[PDB]
């Protein structure tokens, strides 16, 4: 929680996906727990978000609506 | 001999440590104040 | 779907201000106890 803010505060970037790959690879060397939310194609949750759970229940709600109206 | 040389050592120990006390207030008020700018940039990341 | 995200993010950082407001309430405190034992030291 200290590094993920200061690495974005030094670059004036609001979201850590927009960080430069020179800066992104520096966090991977110190902190190897950040592999999955940084180097994954299609995560089932939106990474580095706060309503990421709250998005998830809202996506199943949509998928169950279109399951009705098409059928 | 010992009267004037040791009375100035009172003001020796005072001056070289007041040089040191203000150095910590340079460091401890920047390693604390940067946490405020760390917190405020984190709040924008939530938005 | 986006409203449910966009609303929950706005209510999120509203709480993070009051964590920072109690955090940044020590800046008028943290200056006072560092200068005053040096002023009486000089005085």
């Amino acid at each position: 929680a200290t590094a993920l803010t200061e690495a974005c505060a030094a670059e004036r970037v609001v979201r850590p996906h927009q960080l430069s790959p020179a800066g992104q690879a520096e966090l991977l060397l110190r902190f190897p727990a950040l592999e999955v939310p940084l180097r994954h194609p299609r995560p089932v949750l939106p990474p580095f978000d706060i309503a990421a759970e709250v998005a998830f229940t809202a996506r199943i709600h949509l998928a169950c609506l279109r399951a009705l109206g098409q059928a | 001999q010992r009267t004037g040389r040791s009375a100035l050592a009172v003001l020796i120990r005072a001056c070289y440590r007041l040089q040191q006390q203000l150095q910590r207030t340079r460091r401890a008020l920047l390693h604390h104040s940067d946490a405020v700018l760390t917190s405020l940039h984190h709040v924008r990341m939530l938005l | 779907e986006q409203v449910v995200v966009l609303q929950a993010q706005r209510t999120a950082a509203a709480a993070a201000l009051e964590n920072a407001a109690m955090q940044a309430a020590e800046l008028p405190v943290d200056i006072e106890r560092r200068l005053r034992p040096i002023e009486r030291n000089v005085h």
